RNA sequence: GAGCUAGCCCUGGCCAGGGUGAAGCUGGGGUGAGACCCAGUGGAGGCCCGAACCGGUGGGGGAUGCAAACCCCUCGGAUGA
RNA sequence: GAAUGCCGGCAUGAGUAACGAUAAAGAGGGUGAGAAUCCCUCUCGCCGUAAGCCCAAGGGUUCCUACGCAAUGGUCGUCAGCGUAGGGUUAGGCGGGACCUAAGGUGAAGCCGAAAGGCGUAGCCGAAGGGCAGCCGGUUAAUAUUCCGGCCCUUCCCGCAGGUGCGAUGGGGGGACGCUCUAGGCUAGGGGGACCGGAGCCAUGGACGAGCCCGGCCAGAAGCGCAGGGUGGGAGGUAGGCAAAUCCGCCUCCCAACAAGCUCUGCGUGGUGGGGAAGCCCGGGUGACAACCCCCCGAAGCCAGGGAGCCAAGAAAAGCCUCUAAGCACAACCUGCGGGAACCCGUACCGCAAACCGACACAGGUGGGCGGGUGCAAGAGCACUCAGGCGCGCGGGAGAACCCUCGCCAAGGAACUCUGCAAGUUGGCCCCGUAACUUCGGGAGAAGGGGUGCUCCCUGGGGUGAUGAGCCCCGGGGAGCCGCAGUGAACAGGCUCUGGCGACUGUUUACCAAAAACACAGCUCUCUGCGAACUCGUAAGAGGAGGUAUAGGGAGCGACGCUUGCCCGGUGCCGGAAGGUCAAGGGGAGGGGUGCAAGCCCCGAACCGAAGCCCCGGUGAACGGCGGCCGUAACUAUAACGGUCCUAAGGUAGCGAAAUUCCUUGUCGGGUAAGUUCCGACCUGCACGAAAAGCGUAACGACCGGAGCGCUGUCUCGGCGAGGGACCCGGUGAAAUUGAACUGGCCGUGAAGAUGCGGCCUACCCGUGGCAGGACGAAAAGACCCCGUGGAGCUUUACUGCAGCC
RNA sequence: CGAUGUCGGCUCGUCGCAUCCUGGGGCUGAAGAAGGUCCCAAGGGUUGGGCUGUUCGCCCAUUAAAGCGGCACGCGAGCUG
RNA sequence: UGGGAGAGGGUGGUGGAAUUCCCGGAGUAGCGGUGAAAUGCGCAGAUACCGGGAGGAACGCCGAUGGCGAAGGCAGCCACCUGGUCCACCCGUGACGCUGAGGCGCGAAAGCGUGGGGAGCAAACCGGAUUAGAUACCCGGGUAGUCCACGCCCUAAACG
RNA sequence: CCGAGGGUAGGGCCCGUGACUGGGGCGAAGUCGUAACAAGGUAGCUGUACCGGAAGGUGCGGCUGGAU
């Protein structure tokens, strides 16, 4: 649940911080942390890519488990709960009898001292990761794999889930965060339940310099620039789009559809995505 | 106020030196050039 | 050509002193249990006053200048975008 | 002879402006050809969170000494950061390298590109980050953690002794980390002492005193002590840490547990080695066998990898330790001790500035550390002062206008003016006290008031210590004293009411705009299923993101409150396996040229044949748009009501002479003696209106408007005074400008505004301080305007291409 | 057009007279007082405020009166902006 | 103490019918709708029929004139957690009772905030009719909302 | 010292009045429609919500004070 504040600043009056109330442990496993290379948004040109990054938090980048399949059959136990900054959901340390440990994403309800384990024969059970093909039809699933051994992919974000609607040969039948229908092996590994951190979109940012410390840089509108920046640059006072509305780089960007043409997936999408 | 020359011998080395010259296309032209003029110095002194 | 200037990256440094008194916690009251109220403690904030520091609001001076943007008075921010 | 020509030389302005912070000077002695300017002494003033001291960058001999004074120095010069010459910088421990990695850079493998080249893992390079062994004093004209003295320490080699499964680029541990607040104990630093040491001193009315003045320490190995940091021990199992592993990880058991122990720092002590003032007498010597003690205040520094809270969740790699592999166990490593060995570069000087960046010895700019005392609540604020450093490289006079900076003002008190612009006022602390409204925080320092010094007396609590004294910190009560006045000097809000705009803190046109602009949390639409979309790139490759729809891109709107109506005909976008049109290609009816002929060669109808466009729908927080004429109510007036034309549909709520209203100073009301502004209303809104959002809104604003109180030189209306200039004298000595000039007024004339032509009038020659009417005065080949088949930025349903996409 | 700074205000004046006041007159539908109108007359005078950038104008309170015009819409090497 | 009846409440699950949409088959000239129509939908293959899938909401028969609750109100079926109540016995306490200004809590629908959900229905809205008009009644569309969770609102022909 | 009261500043309550504005009551014979009383020609009423020249309409739930 989040938390709010007494107005005794302007900006305290809307500001909303997250409970923490699940975190168990207050600093990271040094042997999975690797420094994470802030961008700005620059690539390998030093050119701005993706416009208004930088100035964020430093941060360490927690090294995530996305595959599992890594250690079937070896049982392990969930150690803590912590805050992972690269991440909308909170990650969960785990013990492995083994005595190897790792980092997972940490699904809805899970709690330190249970215990998971990943494989075709894993009860269905949340945190539980099997291949698609074993987990009975209707159940919410989470870090889902899109093709074999290859990474876990979709519904990762704070309180996402993917629901199993029905099978097909290799393929079983997703609906994905999004809602969109998608085909996807039976062999890709998911994990039982939804992400946890469900409250994470109830925040309010409350004021610029929280923004600010993400690395959001402040965002310009088209409107505010001139002629030699933006479609809508321009105008003697305020001026109304007077064209299509467009992105800086001329393309529509009120309803063009973008997904490239005879992309291959597509045999693999069912229905496209709703509201 | 603060004005354009802020002198720094390590800025000055790595930019207009020598070695950085000879890194470049442009570079060597430039070295080329100036010695065909016969510039007593090829490139700006600086101490280290 | 980014030793000026603009943004980002890595690594360091700086912010006198004073004021306000958030949550929480403790005790007390209250209640079926609660909410809640009171006191104490506490020390939150793009919080308040004000140097350094960063600015440049109003006025005067300067105008072959001390200066190709300066000087005086006054004024803004000063734990934070 | 002219090109605002080019190069040079020399004039004019002119002995004119100026001579670079208004911190300030005077005299005596010296030197010398020459002295306001050099040296010495005494007096005076200035800085003192600096205008003193120490590092770093940058500069590069500017350092020291001797000899100089042509030029440089805004004057002078005997002086100098200047000329000549000689000298001067010393390290195993300080900084950098023979160590480590960061961004980044480079790059065996590899990938990509016409060439040039672009990428790229490991690796390498890369520091003000990590790591690593020196402190105090003396010494030179000039270097000193470097030389010397004292006391300490590090690594490498070799040897000896003891010990041990030794051995690494490999495994693991550690290194290793945020922000705010902060404990205990110290230390730096500081204040006091009736105690200790000291050359003296008694003045001018008093004091021979518990008098005055001066100083009462620094470094230090082992050991010890105080305060902290770090750290569980044993065993059994073991499938993970890309081989192994006794290490680490995981599981179980026993023990230990605020500890202790072990270890590592800090501080104190410590053998020992140093230092040591005033005053006096020529940097020195004396003092001096100097003393070196006690109490208090006390860090932001140290113990430190300390503690707590919080969210935005806070480098790497080596050194180090541990595990084992090849190996090797005559080895090798560890511990102790001994001897030997220990290289390269920097080191002068300036360093908030006359040596750096600004053409200058330039009122500007320049990162880190130290920065004493008293008082004022605190403090790095303010005043005065220490140590130390300065009086700013032209001066001497005079005491006009006028200018600048400053002080005061009778009566009035905003009457000034676009505007209270400017300047008054207010001003710190303590106490009383404080309104609408409000998002309950605020508004609030609201407003408004009272207090504030000194003496004596009684008394409350804390810190140190011991519980006491002493010192130190917060207070309370009573009685008095002096002045015009007690934050007695300096630093230190004027307040209120009411509109517009923007929620707010922020940001911006470096150098004429700081704002109502931008941003902003928040709201909505839209794209994106991940080798994402999008962006940069020919590509490779990057960013997006080591992210995954509670995510990322694009767009508008802009806290919050109550809201956001009607039009899908046109444009856009979205959907639409039909039909229409549609290119290359397929097809080949039928034609044609040539050949004697087999043949060769060319044209070519129907027909099959994408996207796109047409066509059919959807779509507004997509581009956008949201009417006209006429009639009508039992006074008049005005029309709830009706008629008709047109549209895709005819503006809803709210608001309105508005940051919008042309007519306009609309009309009414308020405020005023008087109000083109202001505020409240009205509504025939030239030409508001709902996310280019509509209407509100507490708080906020160096925004913009209107009003009142307070107080004023803003004004009636000016006066006087201060200093820096202007003026005079000595020194040094520019500038734009300039066809040449022997350069008057009127009335005319003239290319239409005449010193220069006409006719009158006036007028002896030459300067100095002043004032600005003219010389269509200077400056800049008018920015406005036009012209040029001149240029550039920008736009689009202008033309034609190209990227990209299909 | 190789530049003639362009509204208003302030300051400083000066000139014309088609005279606002003051002085002298005639006519009056001039009883007196007060006016009207024309003539002569430029010596002097011709106020302080509210509103607006304003010139102008309106308004308040007075006045003998609250004149109208020229001087590059007088005057920015005089100021303001 | 021992028994019973009940849509009393709360949480979690879960079953079938039907409507809608999507897919596949089969099929062709209309379907729908009304007082009669038109709008709408349909040869771009609808309606009607079959198989498949997704999703929401409400629970037919039982069902009553019935039951339960203080009122608002409560109806598929399962489990858990929980209230009230009635009857038998005549066992215990010994007037411990009644009401109740204030207070506190509960309170249909609609409405509001923040999320989710959305089949059907449907204020507003659009269109087609009707009509003198028709900002209605009737038809075809359709957004809030109706549904879930949490928090407000506190009204009623909250009536016997 | 206390002290009538005078002064300065800020609050509270009441009364009067105000451009304009809101609905209300009343008023022999105005304009528009016909909402209700009959099944009032869509049964009515109701809380609430949205809408419309106006009565009203519609949605959701409720009442019978509803007809046949
Ligand atoms: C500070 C020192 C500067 O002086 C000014 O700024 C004054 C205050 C300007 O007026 C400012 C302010 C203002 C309002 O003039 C008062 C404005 O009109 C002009 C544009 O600039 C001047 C004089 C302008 O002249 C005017 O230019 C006008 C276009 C036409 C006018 N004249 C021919 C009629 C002429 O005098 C102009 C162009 O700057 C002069 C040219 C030569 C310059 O560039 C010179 C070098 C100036 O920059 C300057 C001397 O350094
Ligand atoms: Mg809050
Ligand atoms: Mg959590
Ligand atoms: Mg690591
Ligand atoms: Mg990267
Ligand atoms: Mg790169
Ligand atoms: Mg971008
Ligand atoms: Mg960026
Ligand atoms: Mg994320
Ligand atoms: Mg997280
Ligand atoms: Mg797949
Ligand atoms: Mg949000
Ligand atoms: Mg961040
Ligand atoms: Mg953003
Ligand atoms: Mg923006
Ligand atoms: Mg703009
Ligand atoms: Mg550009
Ligand atoms: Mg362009
Ligand atoms: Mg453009
Ligand atoms: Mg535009
Ligand atoms: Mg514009
Ligand atoms: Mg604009
Ligand atoms: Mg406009
Ligand atoms: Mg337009
Ligand atoms: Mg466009
Ligand atoms: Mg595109
Ligand atoms: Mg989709
Ligand atoms: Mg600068
Ligand atoms: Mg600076
Ligand atoms: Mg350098
Ligand atoms: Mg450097
Ligand atoms: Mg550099
Ligand atoms: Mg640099
Ligand atoms: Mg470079
Ligand atoms: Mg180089
Ligand atoms: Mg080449
Ligand atoms: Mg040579
Ligand atoms: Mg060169
Ligand atoms: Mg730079
Ligand atoms: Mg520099
Ligand atoms: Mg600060
Ligand atoms: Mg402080
Ligand atoms: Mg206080
Ligand atoms: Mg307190
Ligand atoms: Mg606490
Ligand atoms: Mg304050
Ligand atoms: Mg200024
Ligand atoms: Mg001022
Ligand atoms: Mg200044
Ligand atoms: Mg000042
Ligand atoms: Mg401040
Ligand atoms: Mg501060
Ligand atoms: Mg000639
Ligand atoms: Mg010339
Ligand atoms: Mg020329
Ligand atoms: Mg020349
Ligand atoms: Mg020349
Ligand atoms: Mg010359
Ligand atoms: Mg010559
Ligand atoms: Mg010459
Ligand atoms: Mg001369
Ligand atoms: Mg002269
Ligand atoms: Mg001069
Ligand atoms: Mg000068
Ligand atoms: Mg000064
Ligand atoms: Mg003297
Ligand atoms: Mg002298
Ligand atoms: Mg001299
Ligand atoms: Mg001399
Ligand atoms: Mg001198
Ligand atoms: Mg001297
Ligand atoms: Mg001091
Ligand atoms: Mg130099
Ligand atoms: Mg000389
Ligand atoms: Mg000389
Ligand atoms: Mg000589
Ligand atoms: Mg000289
Ligand atoms: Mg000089
Ligand atoms: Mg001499
Ligand atoms: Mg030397
Ligand atoms: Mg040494
Ligand atoms: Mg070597
Ligand atoms: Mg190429
Ligand atoms: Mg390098
Ligand atoms: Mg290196
Ligand atoms: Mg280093
Ligand atoms: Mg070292
Ligand atoms: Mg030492
Ligand atoms: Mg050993
Ligand atoms: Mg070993
Ligand atoms: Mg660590
Ligand atoms: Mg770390
Ligand atoms: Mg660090
Ligand atoms: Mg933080
Ligand atoms: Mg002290
Ligand atoms: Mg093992
Ligand atoms: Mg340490
Ligand atoms: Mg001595
Ligand atoms: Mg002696
Ligand atoms: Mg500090
Ligand atoms: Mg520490
Ligand atoms: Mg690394
Ligand atoms: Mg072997
Ligand atoms: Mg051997
Ligand atoms: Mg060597
Ligand atoms: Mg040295
Ligand atoms: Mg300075
Ligand atoms: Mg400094
Ligand atoms: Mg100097
Ligand atoms: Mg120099
Ligand atoms: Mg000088
Ligand atoms: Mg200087
Ligand atoms: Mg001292
Ligand atoms: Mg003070
Ligand atoms: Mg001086
Ligand atoms: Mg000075
Ligand atoms: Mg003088
Ligand atoms: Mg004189
Ligand atoms: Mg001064
Ligand atoms: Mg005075
Ligand atoms: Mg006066
Ligand atoms: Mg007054
Ligand atoms: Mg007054
Ligand atoms: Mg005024
Ligand atoms: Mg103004
Ligand atoms: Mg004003
Ligand atoms: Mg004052
Ligand atoms: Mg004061
Ligand atoms: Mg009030
Ligand atoms: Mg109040
Ligand atoms: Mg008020
Ligand atoms: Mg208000
Ligand atoms: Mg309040
Ligand atoms: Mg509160
Ligand atoms: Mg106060
Ligand atoms: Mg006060
Ligand atoms: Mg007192
Ligand atoms: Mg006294
Ligand atoms: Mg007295
Ligand atoms: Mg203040
Ligand atoms: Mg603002
Ligand atoms: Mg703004
Ligand atoms: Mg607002
Ligand atoms: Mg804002
Ligand atoms: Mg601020
Ligand atoms: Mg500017
Ligand atoms: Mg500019
Ligand atoms: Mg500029
Ligand atoms: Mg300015
Ligand atoms: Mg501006
Ligand atoms: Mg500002
Ligand atoms: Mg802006
Ligand atoms: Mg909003
Ligand atoms: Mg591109
Ligand atoms: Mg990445
Ligand atoms: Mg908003
Ligand atoms: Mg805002
Ligand atoms: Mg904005
Ligand atoms: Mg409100
Ligand atoms: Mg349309
Ligand atoms: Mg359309
Ligand atoms: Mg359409
Ligand atoms: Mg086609
Ligand atoms: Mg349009
Ligand atoms: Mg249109
Ligand atoms: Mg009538
Ligand atoms: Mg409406
Ligand atoms: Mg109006
Ligand atoms: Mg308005
Ligand atoms: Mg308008
Ligand atoms: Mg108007
Ligand atoms: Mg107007
Ligand atoms: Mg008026
Ligand atoms: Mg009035
Ligand atoms: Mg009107
Ligand atoms: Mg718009
Ligand atoms: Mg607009
Ligand atoms: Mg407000
Ligand atoms: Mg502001
Ligand atoms: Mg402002
Ligand atoms: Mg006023
Ligand atoms: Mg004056
Ligand atoms: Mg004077
Ligand atoms: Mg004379
Ligand atoms: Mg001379
Ligand atoms: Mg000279
Ligand atoms: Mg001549
Ligand atoms: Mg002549
Ligand atoms: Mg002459
Ligand atoms: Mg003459
Ligand atoms: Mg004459
Ligand atoms: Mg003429
Ligand atoms: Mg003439
Ligand atoms: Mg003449
Ligand atoms: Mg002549
Ligand atoms: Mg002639
Ligand atoms: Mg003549
Ligand atoms: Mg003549
Ligand atoms: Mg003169
Ligand atoms: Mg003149
Ligand atoms: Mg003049
Ligand atoms: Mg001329
Ligand atoms: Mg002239
Ligand atoms: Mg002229
Ligand atoms: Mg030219
Ligand atoms: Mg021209
Ligand atoms: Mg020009
Ligand atoms: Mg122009
Ligand atoms: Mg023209
Ligand atoms: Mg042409
Ligand atoms: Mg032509
Ligand atoms: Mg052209
Ligand atoms: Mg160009
Ligand atoms: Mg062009
Ligand atoms: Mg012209
Ligand atoms: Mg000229
Ligand atoms: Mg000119
Ligand atoms: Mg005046
Ligand atoms: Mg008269
Ligand atoms: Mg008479
Ligand atoms: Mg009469
Ligand atoms: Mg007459
Ligand atoms: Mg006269
Ligand atoms: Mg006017
Ligand atoms: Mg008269
Ligand atoms: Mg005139
Ligand atoms: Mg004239
Ligand atoms: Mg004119
Ligand atoms: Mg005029
Ligand atoms: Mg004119
Ligand atoms: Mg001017
Ligand atoms: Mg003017
Ligand atoms: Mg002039
Ligand atoms: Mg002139
Ligand atoms: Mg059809
Ligand atoms: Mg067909
Ligand atoms: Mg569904
Ligand atoms: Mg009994
Ligand atoms: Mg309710
Ligand atoms: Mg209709
Ligand atoms: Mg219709
Ligand atoms: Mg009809
Ligand atoms: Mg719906
Ligand atoms: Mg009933
Ligand atoms: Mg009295
Ligand atoms: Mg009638
Ligand atoms: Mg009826
Ligand atoms: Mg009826
Ligand atoms: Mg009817
Ligand atoms: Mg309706």
């Amino acid at each position: 649940a989040v938390k709010k504040f007494k107005p005794y600043t302007p900006s305290r009056r809307f500001m909303t911080v997250a409970d923490f109330s699940e975190i168990t442990k207050t600093e990271p496993e040094k042997s999975l942390v690797k420094p994470l290379k802030k961008t700005g948004g620059r690539n390998n040109q030093g050119r701005i890519t993706v416009r208004f990054r930088g100035g964020g938090h430093k941060r360490l980048y927690r090294i995530i488990d996305f595959k599992r399949w890594d250690k079937v059959g070896i049982p392990a136990k969930v150690a803590a709960i912590e805050y992972d900054p690269n991440r909308s959901a909170r990650i969960a340390l785990l013990h492995y009898v083994d005595g190897e440990k790792r980092y997972i994403i940490a699904p809805d309800g899970l709690q330190v001292g249970q215990q998971v384990v990943a494989g075709p024969d894993a009860p269905i059970q949340v945190g539980n990761a099997l291949p698609l093909r074993f987990i009975p039809v209707g159940t919410v699933v989470h870090a889902v794999e899109l093709e074999p051994k290859k990474g876990a992919k979709l519904a990762r974000a704070a309180g996402t889930s993917a629901q199993i609607q029905g099978r097909e040969g290799d393929y079983v039948i997703l609906r994905l965060p999004s809602g969109e229908l998608r085909k996807v092996h039976g062999e890709c590994y998911a994990t039982v339940g939804a992400v946890g951190n469900a409250d994470h979109k109830n925040i309010v940012l409350g004021k610029a310099g929280r923004s600010r410390w993400l690395g959001r840089r402040p965002h310009v509108r088209g409107a505010a620039m001139n002629p030699v920046d933006h479609p809508h640059g321009g105008g003697e006072g305020r001026a109304p789009r007077g064209r299509p509305p467009a992105s800086p780089w001329g393309w529509q960007t009120k309803g063009l559809k973008t997904r490239k043409r005879r992309k291959p997936s597509s045999r693999f999408i069912i229905a496209r995505r709703k509201k | 106020m603060k004005r354009t020359w802020q002198p720094n011998r390590r800025k000055r080395a790595k930019t207009h030196g020598f070695r950085a010259r000879m890194r470049t296309p442009g570079g060597r032209k430039v070295l080329k050039r100036r010695r065909q003029k016969g510039r007593w110095r090829l490139t700006p002194a600086v101490r280290k």
